[PDB]
């Protein structure tokens, strides 16, 4: 309902954490779970490739269609780029509906 | 036909042609189906007049929105057909569940 393509097998989660390193432990058995760890966090890159089936249109109407357009007049700040801070916006919400087919 | 001095005078063109084409690719506003008029008449004796062809599109109104399209049958392949020529065209219907003509 909140639109998209609705999979029985959709792609899985991809879980991950960082594996605990304990501190220091007692010099003498604790039967105790070590509470003490060291305090780390991991980063690095991550790639996703998504291959995607077109249906390209084949109108066959005479008078030209409705395009999505970036304005042509002057702003300040070109949509869909970074501001003078380094803050990047999406100005507005773009769905997928502009070229017209008969019923 | 002619109409000169209130005489009708009707005489063959034999280089006259008539264009006829088919969508077989559906990319025309679909008429049939709307229960109109302009059938082959149920009786075989008598000759019928073939029905004007012109769709709708989306309006607001009595005016024409952004999407309404205008399709020119021109901009298809049709066929010319002078006296002599003939046309013949096959099609095979998709699989459809039967009638029940039953009680």
């Amino acid at each position: 309902l909140m639109g998209g393509f609705g999979l029985k097998h959709p792609p899985p989660q991809i879980l991950i954490k960082n594996t605990p390193v304990p501190a220091d432990p007692p010099t003498t058995f604790n039967q105790s779970k070590l509470n003490s760890f060291i305090t780390q966090y991991s980063t690095g890159q991550v790639s996703v490739e998504i291959e995607w089936e077109l249906q390209k249109e084949n109108s066959k109407r005479w008078n030209p269609e409705i395009q999505y357009t970036s304005n042509y007049y002057k702003s300040t700040s070109v949509d869909f780029a970074v501001n003078t801070e380094g803050v990047y916006s999406e100005p507005r919400p773009i769905g997928t509906r502009y070229l017209t087919r008969n019923l | 036909v002619t109409q000169n001095e209130g005489t009708k005078t009707i005489a063959n063109n034999l280089t006259s042609t008539i264009q006829v084409f088919t969508d077989s690719e559906y990319q025309l506003p679909y008429v049939l189906g709307s229960a109109h008029q302009g059938c082959l008449p149920p009786f075989p004796a008598d000759v019928f007049m073939i029905p004007q062809y012109g769709y709708l599109t989306l309006n607001n109104g009595s005016q024409a929105v952004g999407r309404s399209s205008f399709y020119c049958l021109e901009y298809f392949p049709s066929q010319m057909l002078r006296t002599g020529n003939n046309f013949q065209f096959t099609y095979t219907f998709e699989d459809v569940p039967f009638h029940s003509s039953y009680a």
